[PDB]
RNA sequence: CUUUAAUGUUUGAUGUUCUAACGUUGACCCGUAAUCCGGGUUGCGGACAGUGUCUGGUGGGUAGUUUGACUGGGGCGGUCUCCUCCUAAAGAGUAACGGAGGAGCACGAAGGUUGGCUAAUCCUGGUCGGACAUCAGGAGGUUAGUGCAAUGGCAUAAGCCAGCUUGACUGCGAGCGUGACGGCGCGAGCAGGUGCGAAAGCAGGUCAUAGUGAUCCGGUGGUUCUGAAUGGAAGGGCCAUC
RNA sequence: UUUUGUAUAAUGGGUCAGCGACUUAUAUUCUGUAGCAAGGUUAACCGAAUAGGGGAGCCGAAGGGAAACCGAGUCUUAACU
């Protein structure tokens, strides 16, 4: 035969989900292009991660006019 | 790996440097940059030596 | 080198504190050269350092309870 | 007879105050000119052995 | 090669030496295609093949640096 | 001082000659009643041969050993690390000698900022010009493009052009993700200096995920940190690095 | 007994009686118990010699740092919120 490799899983997707109360810099979901966008009161690193800016629940909305996916924090 | 490995010295009379790589086939020309020197603390240009 | 605790100024001679009354008071080893007495417990005789290397906080506790630091 | 010590691993952990060892992080040796800064300044400072590995450690160090 | 004498000799000492050279060049790729139509063979059985022989053939890679330069033609356009 | 030239002058090489060391498995005498051994006259070789130490070459004559794993039995063939997709059962993870492809780099600008711009394809008309070259206007609405595979992403553009520069900075780091560990990754903010911008701000490399190798042993530059009686030094240690 | 799995047609044993296999120094860590307790304890040796001396030493009460060094703080750092 010819094939047979792989590659290791990269363990990626949402990590804090929707009514978690994170602290200020936990990662929020690790992603590889931009599937989620970068709301209030969260960042974007170079990975496209999103993490927490400041600590309080999370909260996932689909506002824009091409109808993207956002992720904000509230600060509860 | 046609790039070879080349150190900014830096010019302001201590010994410090940088490391980087340059090819010296498309660039026969010396590198030189305004970095940082730890050392005295200041902004002091660098330039490339073997 | 060696660390002297506060409390073993009280179990050494009449006073007067060196290397060599230290080591008959089985404090130091036999080999020892050089000496420290830091802040560990608690002076209370009028103790008289004459040559070591007391640290600042431990100074004060011996000049408090009487005593005097030289070299 | 008194039991031998590891002297290699005599070398590399230090025993710390309550009873933990502390390392020297590895891969800082050669091959510096591809790292990151950010990755090789981590390195610098020293570490503590892990839980997994200190039941190793306290084997190979009986006096120490 | 630091070579002792006047301009006439040292001229035959290095066309002396390219034929050498010339030579050996033509008697390694002899020895190469030879062993090359060895490992191309079989194994005829449960038998070695010889690693050792692999090995020592695969070193006899050494690359040979062709003099090169050597210029003996120009190309001057028609008018 | 500058080119040589001569006899003295120590040696170095070379060759020839000699005897006294040395060899004699040549002859003769004695110990002796003995083709051993020793001693003595002589002949012949003779500083050669031979032996000791050091050293280069040759050396299966001899000795010690090694000659990987997976594997629909072993051998033969193929594979061994990293990246992307499916198998993977809508969190993460998940095997097979299961199905398809890539990597062992590149860039001193292809990075950072401040301005600015928006593709493919088709129709009509137009010098050599055409099925397709540049031009003009209409449709089209990203079917386009990214430094290199695939997937996700990209119009505020991450795609294209220009100006100025070196943040492809130094010391740190709240807090998280991922690993049995070694380790790997993300990160606001603080201090020092810097670039762009009028400023708000952005910049601790590149749209992201491959482009890689622990320890030991050494090499190079800095550092009174130590320096075996003391003062140095050697050698270590620490930082950068091969 | 060995195994995923044995009435297994897989192993061992003809039967009785006797013998037959986790021991003994040293060192180190943890638990129980006893004695002293910021102290505890001696080794060799002396000794009318299981008593009594011998405190050389060992562990503990202070840590940080590669080290000099500092010390309830220390290291990193030009300096650290
Ligand atoms: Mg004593
Ligand atoms: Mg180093
Ligand atoms: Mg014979
Ligand atoms: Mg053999
Ligand atoms: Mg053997
Ligand atoms: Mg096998
Ligand atoms: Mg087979
Ligand atoms: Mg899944
Ligand atoms: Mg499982
Ligand atoms: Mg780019
Ligand atoms: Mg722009
Ligand atoms: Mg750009
Ligand atoms: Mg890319
Ligand atoms: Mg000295
Ligand atoms: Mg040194
Ligand atoms: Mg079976
Ligand atoms: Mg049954
Ligand atoms: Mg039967
Ligand atoms: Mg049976
Ligand atoms: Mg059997
Ligand atoms: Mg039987
Ligand atoms: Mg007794
Ligand atoms: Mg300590």
């Amino acid at each position: 035969t010819r094939n047979g490799r792989d590659s290791e899983a990269k363990r990626l997707g949402v990590k804090r989900f929707g009514g978690e109360s994170v602290l200020a810099g936990s990662i929020i979901v690790r992603q590889r292009g931009t599937k989620f966008h970068a709301g209030a009161n969260v960042g974007c690193g170079r990975d496209h991660t999103l993490f927490a800016k400041a600590d309080g629940k999370v909260k996932f909305e689909v506002k824009g006019p091409k109808n993207r996916k956002f992720i904000s924090i509230e600060a509860e | 790996g046609i790039r070879e490995k080349i150190k900014l010295v830096s010019s302001a009379g201590t010994g410090h440097f940088y490391t980087t790589t340059k090819n010296k086939r498309t660039k026969p020309e010396k590198l030189e940059l305004k970095k940082f020197d730890p050392v005295v603390r200041q902004h002091v240009i660098y330039k490339e030596a073997k | 080198t060696a660390e002297i605790r506060l409390s073993d100024l009280a179990k050494v001679e009449g006073g007067v504190v060196d290397l060599n009354t230290l080591k008959a008071a089985n404090i130091i080893g036999i080999q020892i050269e050089f000496a420290k007495v830091i802040l560990a417990g608690e002076v209370t005789t009028p103790v008289t350092v004459r040559g070591l290397r007391v640290t600042k906080g431990a100074r004060a506790a011996i000049e408090a309870a009487g005593g005097k630091i030289e070299e | 007879p008194k039991i031998k010590t590891v002297r290699g691993a005599a070398k590399r952990f230090k025993k710390t105050g309550k009873g933990g060892f502390k390392h020297k992080h590895a891969n800082l040796r050669h091959i510096l000119t591809k790292k990151a800064t950010k990755r090789k300044r981590h390195l610098r400072p020293k570490a503590m052995v892990s839980k997994g590995d200190l039941g190793l450690v306290i084997a190979c160090l009986p006096y120490a | 090669i630091p070579w002792e004498g006047n301009y006439s000799s040292w001229l035959e000492q290095k066309d002396q030496r390219l034929a050498q050279e010339a030579s050996q060049e033509a008697a390694r790729r002899k020895s190469i295609e030879k062993e090359l139509e060895w490992v191309r063979q079989g194994t005829k059985g449960r038998q070695s093949k010889g690693k050792a022989r692999l090995a020592r053939f695969e070193e006899l890679n050494s690359t040979e640096y062709q003099k090169r330069n050597e210029t003996n033609e120009l190309f001057i356009p028609p008018g």
